[PDB]
DNA sequence: TCAATATCCACCTGCAGATTCTACCAAAAGTGTATTTGGAAACTGCTCCATCAAAAGGCATGTTCAGCTGAATTCAGCTGAACATGCCTTTTGATGGAGCAGTTTCCAAATACACTTTTGGTAGAATCTGCAGGTGGATATTGAT
DNA sequence: ATCAATATCCACCTGCAGATTCTACCAAAAGTGTATTTGGAAACTGCTCCATCAAAAGGCATGTTCAGCTGAATTCAGCTGAACATGCCTTTTGATGGAGCAGTTTCCAAATACACTTTTGGTAGAATCTGCAGGTGGATATTGA
């Protein structure tokens, strides 16, 4: 059949990254978990913030009010800015 | 002579006392001051609805209440009676308040 | 139209009240040094339910802290609360 | 036709993400930028977790990121041990750590 | 056309099957809900909020007053092994802490 | 006016059940309310992660009582299952 | 079967925690926790088995059985 | 005909296990207590040899985990024995209990 | 400080389990269309939040004093570590059969829709009442002698 | 083995703040007649899970010393509790202006529902290559002296 996972994601952005490093298979699971959860995670929090907020879509504007309620300090920062920054150049060209 | 309990009575009394009531310990005013610093160094310009201080003040009093039992139990686990900084410390570390 | 200063309140947390806690905590005996640790785990404490209250208040575009804030920021952090959910 | 993910410069995939965002039951609608949102997030963090581990690995003279590699990188870095606290990396282990009280001399 | 029969008097509860349906559907848990998940469910809720009445009533007798308030639903609560689990990181404002002294502590 | 939903007039039906005698004060009522919400989103929660797992797109009668069984401890949860299950069948005997 | 979890096992698994001394009591001591935390998890999982209706618990059963305990595992499916 | 002092074996397993990974517990003793635990919730039921896995991963962290704070309270007493008492109180304080 | 025993630490080395590649089909993802509709303005009706004034007494603050608690010092009885000895339970595969996840292929039962019609609930109003807050006598409890 | 000094426990009042009951309007359950979809059901079909075997070989169970740790005993400097005098500043009430929540409508810009067209990611064999696990030899770290 089919399972779908993040493997080729979590591979490119290694290459990216460490071009020199490979990475087991017992690792790429861990990746993957860590992927998986963080976006439960996230997409579970914005959940929570549209209702709260009687809303029945989950914008950017969610996604990054639950970035910041879930990312430790620094992390949230940067992780603010990669989201506005690739929303923003997707919405350009 | 006067009268003098000894020293362990009284608290032994404020201990049953306490347990006993349910109102909040920390002054009103004060609390809501301590707040409004707090909120001020984060977003200027906030106000507050009356029920959001109480929800507060509720929690944190629930929430130091809670830590002094953790609290007592390592004391006593030291076999002392009187707790201590590093007793708050090893409660939050265990907690995983803060390894 | 400028309100005072808001300056050390965190000492209006006094020893009395604090004593108080660590009785209904059924805390017999106090070391000295109890009551600076204490205002201290309270700063921390109220920091990041405030924080976390005022992110949902921003959210929500609004000005006024709601109890309902506080209460989403409590539950984010495990420590829910009954009582005033509106 | 170009994927999202390139027009919004990623590698991470962007039409995969709308689709997990739109059938987990999270909302009854979901914004275009949502899913390429999302999408830098998790690339984001992926990429300080592989750089700290790939580190980790060389530091170790080796050059095959393992379990233990991801466990270093992690508790070894404040906020990312915070994120992860209640997180546990299989075949990982523990940092070293022995309390001082417990050496002899 | 037939009488109106609400799905709660059917169901023999006290507890809304029909708002507590409402809540499902428009609380994103799936894309479908079967009709017997509200009645479940308003069963489960109702139990259980029958179960702690029953014990906050009796504390509430105990310390001579007849009607129930904070403090007695946190001595239901506290006093039973299974409610203080399911409940056990919940605080309930003005309900305060049971009595309680650690021997060690007492008067030798 | 937008009016505000409530379950204090279940509760208050529950409570002269078993209480006929006692009355509820508003704060024990707004304590309860916050109860029965909170159960409500453990359970539906539980059951919407639970028809996830297992590509159903819908939840029945059976996904609240594996969620009930993950939720509630021992005795709560056989009892709760037992009203649970009386209520369907009588509710389908129309 | 408990007892098949051996002294020495608990000695290792008590040294990787930094732990120098070990008293007699706690092996017996670490058997009950030990148990007491497979039960809970297992329970938990067998009942995503049954409820998903096989007879095969699966590595997904005990992960999702673990993040409700709040013990999540990264490395079997999630 | 020499011996190491009370100890000195003991810390130089803490470094060694603290360097490695492997599962610290043996496999079939492990398997075989799953299965019985198991056998009281749903007779006749098999296992992903992965699932057993999981299980014993999980265990061990915890266990581990357990032993840190149970140390730490242990040196709170001023002891350098870990005992029941300081395995209670951690799981007292970690609101297992 | 010596001197010996048993641990680590290095640098090389070679086979092998994983890894990284290479070669193809289907679901998914990207498009071009046609509809829908969520919730962003643009007001504005009213809650209820911030502030101010004033008076009063509950309580925080700052001291004196000395009870008894935490902390430092000994000491020796045992418990728990280090080890050499001896043995059987765990580990490692390989085979083989079988149980049982995954699917495919239906369809009758169960849900979602659309919308009309029929009330249970909720926002005040009005009416009804526990029990908070006071106040003196038991009933104790505690602590000196 | 009292007593005296206080703190605590109770039962008796009763008017005020709340709680409970009385009234009406909807927002939203309930009814019905279609239109759609889900997922229970046999029948199979491999995948991977138990058994069953064997060796070996670690790795564990036993006993023997005894090192050095924990816990019992003592001692005492001074920290932290109890009691007091003072008087500050939190509480309790009321009143007022007006910031800013909601509550209404009005209407695109943006999202959904479709029907296709095209690409990408998951698979199942190929084609290496990172170190695990030894070897050996060289300082280390411990320990007894
Ligand atoms: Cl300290
Ligand atoms: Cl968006
Ligand atoms: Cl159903
Ligand atoms: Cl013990
Ligand atoms: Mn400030
Ligand atoms: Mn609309
Ligand atoms: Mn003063
Ligand atoms: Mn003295
Ligand atoms: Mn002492
Ligand atoms: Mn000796
Ligand atoms: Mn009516
Ligand atoms: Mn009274
Ligand atoms: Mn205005
Ligand atoms: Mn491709
Ligand atoms: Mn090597």
């Amino acid at each position: 059949s089919r399972k779908e996972s993040y493997s080729i994601y979590v591979y490119k952005v290694l290459k990216q990254v460490h071009p020199d490093t490979g990475i087991s298979s017992k690792a790429m699971g861990i990746m993957n978990s860590f992927v998986n959860d963080i976006f439960e995670r996230i997409a579970g929090e914005a959940s929570r913030l549209a209702h709260y907020n009687k809303r029945s879509t989950i914008t950017s504007r969610e996604i990054q009010t639950a970035v910041r309620l879930l990312l430790p300090g620094e992390l949230a920062k940067h992780a603010v800015s990669e989201g506005t920054k690739a929303v923003t150049k997707y919405t350009s060209a | 002579k006067p009268h003098r309990y000894r020293p362990g009575t009284v608290a032994l009394r404020e201990i049953r006392r306490y347990q006993k009531s349910t109102e909040l310990l920390i002054r009103k005013l004060p609390f809501q001051r301590l707040v409004r610093e707090i909120a001020q160094d984060f977003k200027t310009d906030l106000r507050f609805q009356s029920s959001a201080v109480m929800a507060l003040q509720e929690a944190c009093e629930a929430y130091l209440v809670g830590l002094f039992e953790d609290t007592n139990l390592c004391a006593i686990h030291a076999k002392r009676v009187t707790i201590m900084p590093k007793d708050i410390q090893l409660a939050r570390r265990i907690r995983g308040e803060r390894a | 139209r400028h309100r005072k200063v808001l300056r050390d309140n965190i000492q209006g947390i006094t020893k009395p009240a604090i004593r108080r806690l660590a009785r209904r905590g059924g805390v017999k005996r106090i070391s000295g040094l109890i009551y600076e640790e204490t205002r201290g785990v309270l700063k921390v404490f109220l920091e990041n339910v405030i924080r976390d209250a005022v992110t949902y208040t921003e959210h929500a575009q609004r000005k006024t802290v709601t109890a309902m804030d506080v209460v989403y920021a409590l539950k984010r952090q495990g420590r829910t609360l009954y009582g005033f959910g509106g | 036709a170009k994927t999202r993910s390139s027009r919004a410069g990623l590698q991470f995939p962007v039409g995969r993400v709308h689709r997990l965002l739109r059938k987990g039951n999270y909302s009854e609608r979901v914004g275009a930028g949502a899913p390429v949102y999302l999408a830098a997030v998790l690339e984001y963090l992926t990429a300080e977790i592989l750089e700290l581990a790939g580190n980790a690995a060389r530091d170790n003279k080796k050059t095959r990121i393992i379990p233990r590699h991801l466990q270093l990188a992690i508790r070894n870095d404040e906020e990312l041990n915070k994120l992860l606290g209640r997180v546990t990396i299989a075949q990982g282990g523990v940092l070293p750590n022995i309390q001082a009280v417990l050496l002899p001399k």
